[PDB]
């Protein structure tokens, strides 16, 4: 169709994107295991 | 009334023939812009 | 706003009052064919003041 | 508009084009300078946060029309930028 | 200073005000408004003006 109405809607995603990646966890595999607390008493 | 007689004398002469007068020239009004930028 | 708001009033209206003068033409297509030099912008401008 | 579905106007659309629009400029911008108007000065107390927006705005809106209607840009920058190459 | 004698901000911004901040507020408010200003207009020229 047209070129730059096209090539603009993809610069926001060459940001946003890239912003994403400046602005989102960078850590291992996410919370898996239902997640549990734990008491802890001592008798010494 | 004036008023109307006014606003059209202004925004012919006055105004569009002194828009092509500096239209004309360019280079004087480009130094004024970057001068206004300092 | 307030200023920022009845800007966007004003042309769209004030359009109309040349085009039933500079074409002598009150008329509803008057308005729409005005909205053809009128709303290029709109849109346009809506995108770069946000 | 002009340079394309009507005619070129090498520096005859730019001048051909505020032939019919310095209106809405100076209708507006007026409007706009009389709205903020009464926050700059007239109230004095009650709020003079009034004051320090009001003053940045018609302080700009002077120098955003008186000069961008004319002057400096907005006729002269479309024709070095558009025209004048490619 | 002395041995054993260090510091520690409060609490003092932690991230506030002009900038900082601001650049780049303002440095994506050019990034975009040149855009939208080609969304609707097209060339590399009209936005510049």
């Amino acid at each position: 169709d047209r070129p730059i109405f096209a090539w603009v809607i993809a610069i926001i995603i060459m940001l946003a994107g890239g912003l994403a990646i400046l602005k989102l966890p960078v850590a291992q595999y996410p919370t898996i295991a239902p997640p549990a607390v734990t008491i802890s008493a001592s008798y010494p | 009334f004036g008023w109307f007689n006014r606003m059209f004398e202004k925004s012919t002469h006055h105004y569009t023939d002194s828009v092509g007068g500096i239209l004309r020239s360019t280079g004087r009004y480009l130094v004024l812009y970057l001068i206004i930028v300092v | 706003a307030i200023g920022l708001l009845v800007d966007d009033a004003i042309v769209v209206v004030e359009n109309v009052e040349r085009v039933m003068a500079e074409e002598g033409l009150p008329p509803k297509e008057a308005t729409r064919k005005s909205m053809g030099q009128i709303q290029g912008a709109l849109v346009g401008i809506a995108m770069v003041l946000s | 508009d002009l340079m394309d579905k009507e005619g070129k106007g090498l520096i005859e659309a730019t001048l051909d084009a505020v032939r019919m629009r310095l209106r809405p400029i100076l209708m507006t911008s007026l409007a706009f300078i009389l709205g903020v108007m009464p926050l700059v000065i007239s109230t004095g107390a009650g709020s003079g946060a009034q004051n320090a927006v009001g003053t940045g705005v018609m302080g700009g809106m002077v120098t955003a029309t008186v000069l961008a209607i004319f002057f400096v840009p907005v006729f002269f920058v479309v024709v070095r930028r558009r025209f004048s190459r490619k | 200073l002395p041995t054993g004698v260090g510091y520690d901000w409060t609490g003092s911004y932690q991230e506030r005000l002009s900038g900082n901040q601001a650049p780049s507020l303002y440095a994506i408010s050019l990034i975009v408004v040149f855009l939208c200003l080609a969304a609707l207009y097209e060339s590399w020229s009209i936005p510049f003006s």
